[PDB]
């Protein structure tokens, strides 16, 4: 596979290891997660960045 | 237990005493935290962490 210039959101645990990631350009839900910078989203309507 | 100025390859002047320092993995020297405040640095030759 080939790499592309993309924006990613990364998480670190208590041991300093990467445990989760989100590709912000995949789906509108990932765009919403990357806009508010959280892996959990509450109920509502939000404006998202491009 | 005094207001010192340590040079652990980097300069900063604060106080010092003995640390438990659980979170030291992958050849680490200084245990920084959020807002980049410095705490929990180790002696560069020994393994004790202040
Ligand atoms: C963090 O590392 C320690 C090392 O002993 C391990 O026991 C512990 O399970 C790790 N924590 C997680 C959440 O994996
Ligand atoms: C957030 O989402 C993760 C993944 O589904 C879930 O395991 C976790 O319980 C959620 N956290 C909160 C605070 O609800
Ligand atoms: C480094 O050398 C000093 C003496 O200059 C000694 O006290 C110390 O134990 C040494 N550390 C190691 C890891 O050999």
């Amino acid at each position: 596979g080939y790499l592309k210039p993309l924006t990613f959101m990364l998480s670190y645990d208590l041991n300093g290891t990467i445990k989760n990631a989100v590709d912000c350009s995949q789906d509108p839900l990932a765009e919403l997660k990357c806009t508010i910078k959280n892996f959990n989203v509450s109920k509502g309507i939000y404006q998202t960045s491009n | 237990n005094q207001c010192v100025n340590f040079n652990f390859n980097g300069l900063k002047g604060t106080g010092v005493l003995t640390s438990s320092s659980k979170r030291f993995q992958s050849f680490q020297q200084f245990g920084r935290d959020a807002s980049d405040f410095t705490d929990s640095v180790r002696d560069p030759q020994t393994l004790e962490i202040l």
